[PDB]
């Protein structure tokens, strides 16, 4: 549901994802992925974001 | 200056009012306005205590509604203008004793009877300077003396007061029958005055125990939350990594 | 880009009160000035409030302030608390002026909020007066005899400007009537230059007690020191709650409570409390124009601080001189406002002048020597560690 | 049960919340008038109007 | 303007340097910067065009470990704490690595301030 | 947007104006992990501690004024009595 | 400064926010060059004729008829309450 994203991607603005939607509408970061990783009893469950856009972090 | 131009210093003593949660003794009060109407009201004025004023402290409706009507007012114009006379009603004030400053003057000697509404509140020492001025009148010492109608009081500022002493032995009979001496009488009538100074004592000390209290918590509270929001910075680490070349 | 920081009248909230850098190391003594803006909102609302009620005349004013104690729902509380606060506005205001002198905040960048400090403090004390003698009991009316008279002192013109300040020949109904409406407006001026004294500051930002740069670390306002002010707000309120429930006639002289009469002169002609070192500096010159222009100089002083500190350091922390000598500066400030409280007597006289001397001679003499003189200890002794 | 109950029921959504904080300081308001009358009651015995009535009222 | 001690002055007669050497040591002893671990030139105000400029003319290394020391000094001010007695600054490494080059600067700038107020006396 | 300012000092996140940093390492904890109040008597004892035995003697040597005051007022009450006129 | 702001309209000088022009030349003369009152009477009174002429009736009408029925009331109020109104 959260999804990926990327500025590079081909159909960056047509993305059905509205974290993607309001990123891209205003240049807020450069991409983001989501990861679920787990373990045998216990896990993580969260976002990467890498950015250049400094001051709107 | 010199302290016989400075008076001597007053006495403490201990009264019902000053403790912190206790309120005014009532039949104290009752006394004093008693000792204060048949002893004080032929010279001194207190043209700010209205006859609303004492039912619930001192008397009932209908009790003060007696007395009250007693004595007489003016009652504005009536027709063919004029000015007439009315019997007293339940919101006129206390009846001044003389007209004018003038009148007031004119009759004891030169001196002014000051008005005793806020008496106890405009004087250095409360009630205690009071109280000992009404029953310190003394036998002169050696070497000074008194002009005729001058009355010698150490309390006095200047140790000579125009004012012939007022309360005597057994000058008053209480309603309850207490034994009525100078002391008891000037107590009473201190009482009755400090709480026309400052008639709301009561209801004043009431609320700020409850305000004290809610305070206190709230204050208590608010530290501890103080203390527990700011706790990811007083306890930092910091580490320094040395940015070799 | 969220609401707070699009909207025009949110992004002014927000650069100020919520998200605005701050030094994270900010002691509690940086609270006082969220004091004395609570402070002056309570004071402007109880005097609205309290406006409603009062006939502004010499024969009426006296028994109107009575008539609100004894008759008007809960006007003892009005009363008390309008005292009260403005007597806690100048204990306040003194806490915040010596914070800002222990530190050095007077040095540059922050220049200009100093002056307009000084500007603001000197219409707070011309606010309290025409306050305290709106209610002519015996003081009000033989201070404002005494101190309006001294606009007599200047060259020419001189009793031109006490006549027309009077409205008459003495202080009668048109001085009471001018200083009722005076005393209603100058408020809304405070405010404003409280206002401009915020936006002078908010360009640099606040000052630490080490007395380094802080842009290293900076912490929001929002969630921190919007919490660290709560405690002292409600300890105010504990302090100020005591003294309107239980001892509300507690800074006022016995002497207050009497019909103001023309005729008998009181014994001690004496201002409030919060202003007797000025009146005692006033006093200590035998010289009439001289009293005046030292009674000035007294609070324009602070004007001149900038340029006497001659110290590298920006603060007292650093300076073992300085904190001796403040705590000095303030012990002879408290012996100056109890020589001005007491009478004027025969040893009272001398103590007072001395105090005077001493006072006058801190801010022009010391200050520079003792900097210098730390400024060279510390320079030779790091000099001299090499070799 | 245990503390998540709690948390589920009052301190989850903000109007649960405010709800919550205007019902107690309702409540909380008649209880600490309730102490305060009782502890000024109790704090004065024998120096009331109506407890001093019956020694000036009845002999009249 | 700016400050003006006059070590230099003293430092002509040995008489004197002797004599206050001890003074001087209790009285860098009394301030007490060294139990924050700071260097007596952190201190210094820099708010001015001349000290700004000098800041960019530091070494890498001399301008991190200013910081560090600075944001060290910070987080001990926020807790109300000192460093242990074996942290404390020792007089070997309190030098002056900030006077020389502020020293520069406003010598360069002092130099300029001449040309202007040339004159030709004829 | 509107104009180009002054010189300043404070900028905003991100271009505080402060100067490069390297090699800093920084740790907290949640505030729902840490216990309150941990820590707490003893380390205020301790700076209290500290603080009356080293800014102690600035602040008692507040000792000169009181003694002078005093001495004034018994002096000023002496002078004016019946044997201070002789 | 930054502070990061939001989005207008207006911006400021260098940047107003408008479209790209080209090729649009300006002549202006200098205030002390020019003569003022020089040709003020003509074309204003012409100015004021076309707008007489142009407006005209788009207020000469509701007014008309205000002012028509203002007079017709006042005159019928008076009469009615008179002798021979209420008869
Ligand atoms: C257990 C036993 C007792 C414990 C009970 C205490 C409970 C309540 C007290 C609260 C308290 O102490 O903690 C709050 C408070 C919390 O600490 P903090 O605010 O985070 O720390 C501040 C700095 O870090 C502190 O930095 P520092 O200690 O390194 O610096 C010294 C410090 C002060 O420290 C001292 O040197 C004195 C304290 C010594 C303690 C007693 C020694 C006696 C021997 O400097 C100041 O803060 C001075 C303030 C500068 C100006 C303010 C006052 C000036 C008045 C203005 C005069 C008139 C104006 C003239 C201008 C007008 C002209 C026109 O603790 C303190 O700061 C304590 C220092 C004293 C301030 C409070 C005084 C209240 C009464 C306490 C008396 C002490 C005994
Ligand atoms: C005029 C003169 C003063 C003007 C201005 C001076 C400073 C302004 C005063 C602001 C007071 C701030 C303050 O200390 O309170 C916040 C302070 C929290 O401060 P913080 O975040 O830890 O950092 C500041 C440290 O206090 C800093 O710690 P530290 O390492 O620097 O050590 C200092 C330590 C010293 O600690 C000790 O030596 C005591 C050790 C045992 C503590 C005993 C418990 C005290 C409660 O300070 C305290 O613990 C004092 C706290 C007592 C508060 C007193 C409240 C009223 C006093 C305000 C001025 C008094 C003037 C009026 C005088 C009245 C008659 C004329 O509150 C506490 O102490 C925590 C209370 C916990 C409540 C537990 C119950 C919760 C129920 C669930
Ligand atoms: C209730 C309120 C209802 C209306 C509210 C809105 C009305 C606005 C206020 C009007 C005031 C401004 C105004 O029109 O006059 C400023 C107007 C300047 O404005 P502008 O840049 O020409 O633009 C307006 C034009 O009229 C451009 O308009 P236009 O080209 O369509 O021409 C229309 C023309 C109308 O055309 C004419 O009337 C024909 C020309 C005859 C001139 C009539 C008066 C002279 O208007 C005028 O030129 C009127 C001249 C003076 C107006 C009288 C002010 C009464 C205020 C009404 C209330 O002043 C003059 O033109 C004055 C000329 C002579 C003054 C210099 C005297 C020589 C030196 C003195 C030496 C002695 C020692
Ligand atoms: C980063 O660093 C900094 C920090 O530090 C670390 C900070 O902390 C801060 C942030 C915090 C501050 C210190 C900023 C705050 C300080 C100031 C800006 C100081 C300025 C203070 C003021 C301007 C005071 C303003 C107070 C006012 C206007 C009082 C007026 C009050 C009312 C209108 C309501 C009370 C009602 C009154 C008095 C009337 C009587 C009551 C009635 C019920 C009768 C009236 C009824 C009517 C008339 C009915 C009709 C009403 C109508 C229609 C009119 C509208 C209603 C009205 C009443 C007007 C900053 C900025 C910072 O930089
Ligand atoms: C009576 C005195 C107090 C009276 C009430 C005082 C409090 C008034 C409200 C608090 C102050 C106003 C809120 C300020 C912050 C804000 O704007 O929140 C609005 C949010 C969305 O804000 P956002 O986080 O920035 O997301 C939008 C970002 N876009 C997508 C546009 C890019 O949108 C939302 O989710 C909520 C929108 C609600 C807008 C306010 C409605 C007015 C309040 C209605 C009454 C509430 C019930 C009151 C019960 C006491
Ligand atoms: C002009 C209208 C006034 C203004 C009247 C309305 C404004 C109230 C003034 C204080 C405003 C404080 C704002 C703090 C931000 C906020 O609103 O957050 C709500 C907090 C709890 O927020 P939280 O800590 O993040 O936990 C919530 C967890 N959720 C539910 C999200 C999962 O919950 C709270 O903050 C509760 C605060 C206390 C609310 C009870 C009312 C007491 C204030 C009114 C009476 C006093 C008025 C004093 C006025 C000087
Ligand atoms: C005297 C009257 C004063 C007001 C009376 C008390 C008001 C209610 C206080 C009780 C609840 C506090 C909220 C608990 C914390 C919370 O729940 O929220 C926490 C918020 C921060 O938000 P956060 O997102 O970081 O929180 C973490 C995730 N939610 O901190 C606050 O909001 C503090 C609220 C205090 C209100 C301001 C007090 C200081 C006034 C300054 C005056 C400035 C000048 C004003 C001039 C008029
Ligand atoms: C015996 C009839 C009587 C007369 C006549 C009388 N009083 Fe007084 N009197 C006072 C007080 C209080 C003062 C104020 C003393 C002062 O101002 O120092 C005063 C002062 C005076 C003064 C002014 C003295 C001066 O030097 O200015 C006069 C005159 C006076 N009283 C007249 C309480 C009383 C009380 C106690 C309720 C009674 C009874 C009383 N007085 C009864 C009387
Ligand atoms: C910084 C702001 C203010 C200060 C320092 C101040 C101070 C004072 C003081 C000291 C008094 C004397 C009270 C007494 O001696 O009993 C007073 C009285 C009074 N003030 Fe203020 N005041 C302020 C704001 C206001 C405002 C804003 C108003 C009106 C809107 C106002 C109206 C009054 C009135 C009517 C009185 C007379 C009532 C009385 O004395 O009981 N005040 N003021
Ligand atoms: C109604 C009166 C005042 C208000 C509302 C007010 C407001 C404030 C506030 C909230 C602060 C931040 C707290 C602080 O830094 O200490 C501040 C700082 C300051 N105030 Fe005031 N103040 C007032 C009076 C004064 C006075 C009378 C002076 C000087 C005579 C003054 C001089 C300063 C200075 C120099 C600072 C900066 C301190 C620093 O940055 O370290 N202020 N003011």
């Amino acid at each position: 549901i959260i999804g990926n994203w990327d500025r590079a991607m081909g159909a960056s603005p047509h993305l059905s994802s509205r974290l993607s939607t309001i990123v891209q509408q205003h240049q807020l970061a450069n991409s983001f992925m989501s990861f679920s990783t787990s373990y045998s009893d216990t896990g993580l469950w969260g976002i990467y974001l890498v950015t250049e856009n400094l001051g709107r972090i | 200056g010199t302290p016989k131009e400075e008076g001597l210093h007053f006495i403490q003593h201990d009264w019902p009012q000053s403790k912190v949660l206790s309120g005014f003794d009532h039949a104290s009060l009752r006394r004093g306005f008693q000792v204060y109407r048949e002893v004080c009201s032929a010279c001194h004025s207190l043209n700010l205590i209205a006859w609303r004023h004492l039912v619930g402290v001192t008397h009932t409706a209908d009790e003060a509604k007696q007395m009250a009507s007693e004595v007489e007012y003016e009652d504005g114009p009536d027709d063919e203008g004029n000015m007439f006379k009315r019997p007293g009603k339940l919101s006129d004030f206390l009846p001044p004793p003389y007209p004018n400053v003038e009148a007031a003057r004119a009759s004891n000697n030169g001196a002014a009877p000051p008005d005793l509404s806020c008496v106890v509140r405009g004087r250095h020492g409360g009630q205690d300077y009071i109280y000992s001025l009404l029953t310190g009148y003394t036998e002169p010492p050696a070497g000074v003396e008194v002009p005729d109608g001058m009355n010698f009081n150490p309390f006095f500022p200047g140790t000579q007061i125009a004012m012939a002493r007022p309360l005597f032995d057994d000058a008053v009979e209480f309603e309850d029958g207490t034994p009525a001496t100078t002391a008891q009488a000037a107590k009473d009538v201190v009482n009755f005055l400090h709480w026309a100074s400052e008639p709301e004592l009561d209801i004043r000390k009431k609320m700020g125990f409850q305000v004290i209290t809610v305070l206190t918590i709230l204050t208590a509270l608010s530290m501890w939350y103080k203390r527990f929001k700011w706790t990811p910075i007083k306890n930092r680490k910091i580490f320094y990594q040395r940015p070799i070349k | 880009m969220k609401i707070l920081k699009s909207n025009p009248f949110l992004a002014l909230a927000n650069n100020y009160m919520i998200d605005a850098p701050e030094p994270s190391n900010i002691s509690y003594f940086w609270n006082f000035g969220s004091l004395l803006a609570c402070v002056l909102v309570i004071q402007i609302v109880i005097g609205i409030l309290l406006a409603c009620f009062y006939i502004p005349n010499m024969d009426l004013a006296f028994l109107s302030v009575e008539r609100i104690v004894r008759d008007v729902n809960y006007g003892f509380l009005l009363r008390a608390f309008h005292a009260n606060g403005a007597s806690f506005f100048f204990i306040f205001l003194y806490l915040h002026i010596g914070r800002g002198l222990y530190y050095g905040s007077y040095k540059y960048p922050r220049t200009m909020t100093w002056n307009i400090g000084v500007i603001i403090f000197l219409l707070t004390i011309i606010t309290a007066f025409l306050g305290y003698c709106l209610p002519a009991n015996q003081m009000s009316f033989w201070g404002a005899t005494v101190i309006t008279n001294l606009l007599s002192a200047v060259p020419f013109i001189g009793d031109d400007l006490v006549h027309l300040l009077w409205g008459g020949f003495s202080v009668s109904n048109p001085t009471l009537n001018r200083f009722f409406s005076l005393h209603y407006l100058m408020p809304f001026v405070i405010a404003a230059l409280s206002v401009m004294h915020l936006i002078a500051l908010h360009t640099n930002g606040s000052s630490n007690p080490l007395g380094v740069t802080a842009n290293m670390d900076r912490i929001p306002m929002n969630p921190y020191y919007l919490i660290k002010d709560l405690i002292t707000i409600f300890i105010f309120l504990i302090g100020i709650n005591y003294m309107a429930f239980y001892n509300p006639y507690g800074f006022m002289e016995p002497d207050c409570a009497l019909p103001a009469d023309p005729l008998k002169t009181p014994m001690s002609i004496v201002p409030e409390w919060y202003l007797l070192p000025f009146y005692a500096i006033l006093r200590a010159i035998p010289n009439f124009q001289l009293g005046v222009i030292a009674m000035l100089l007294s609070i324009l002083v602070l004007l001149l601080l900038p340029l006497l500190d001659f110290s590298a350091i920006r603060g007292n922390s650093f300076n073992p001189f300085g904190k001796f000598f403040f705590w000095t500066f303030v012990a002879d400030f408290v012996i100056l406002a109890w020589i001005g409280g007491s009478h004027p007597e025969n040893v009272f006289i001398t103590i007072g002048a001395i105090a005077t001397i001493f006072y006058f001679s801190y801010f022009f003499i010391l200050i520079p020597v003792y900097t210098i003189l730390g400024n060279t200890l510390i320079d030779l002794n790091l000099s001299s560690i090499k070799r | 049960m245990a503390s998540s109950t709690i948390y589920n029921i009052f301190f989850r959504r903000n109007s649960s919340f405010y709800a919550t904080i205007f019902v107690s300081a309702f409540f909380a308001k008649i209880g600490f008038d309730v102490f305060t009358d009782s502890v000024w009651k109790r704090a004065n015995a024998g120096l009331t109007w109506d407890e001093v009535k019956p020694r000036f009222l009845n002999k009249d | 303007m700016k400050p003006v001690s006059l070590a230099k002055y003293i430092q002509k007669s040995p008489f004197l340097t002797k004599l206050l050497l001890p003074i001087s040591n209790a009285y860098v002893h009394l301030s007490g910067y060294r139990k924050y671990g700071l260097r007596y030139d952190d201190l210094m105000l820099e708010e001015n065009d001349d000290t700004q400029k000098a800041l960019s003319r530091l070494p890498k290394m001399e301008s991190y470990d200013r910081v560090y020391r600075i944001r060290r000094a910070m987080q001990l001010s926020i807790e109300n704490k000192i460093l242990p007695k074996s942290e404390w600054t020792k007089p070997e490494e309190d030098y002056h690595y900030l006077r020389p080059v502020l020293a520069e600067v406003i010598a360069e700038r002092k130099e300029r301030e001449a040309f202007d107020a040339l004159i030709v006396k004829k | 947007g509107g104009a180009a300012g002054g010189k300043t000092y404070l900028g905003w996140w991100g271009h505080l104006g402060g100067p490069k940093q390297k090699g800093i390492i920084t740790y907290s904890l949640s505030p729902f992990q840490q216990r309150p109040m941990a820590g707490f008597f003893k380390t205020s004892t301790q700076n209290m501690f500290r603080r009356v035995m080293t800014e102690g003697l600035y602040v008692a040597i507040f000792g000169i004024a009181y003694y002078i005051y005093c001495w004034g007022k018994e002096r000023n009450e002496f002078l004016n009595s019946k044997h201070g006129r002789h």
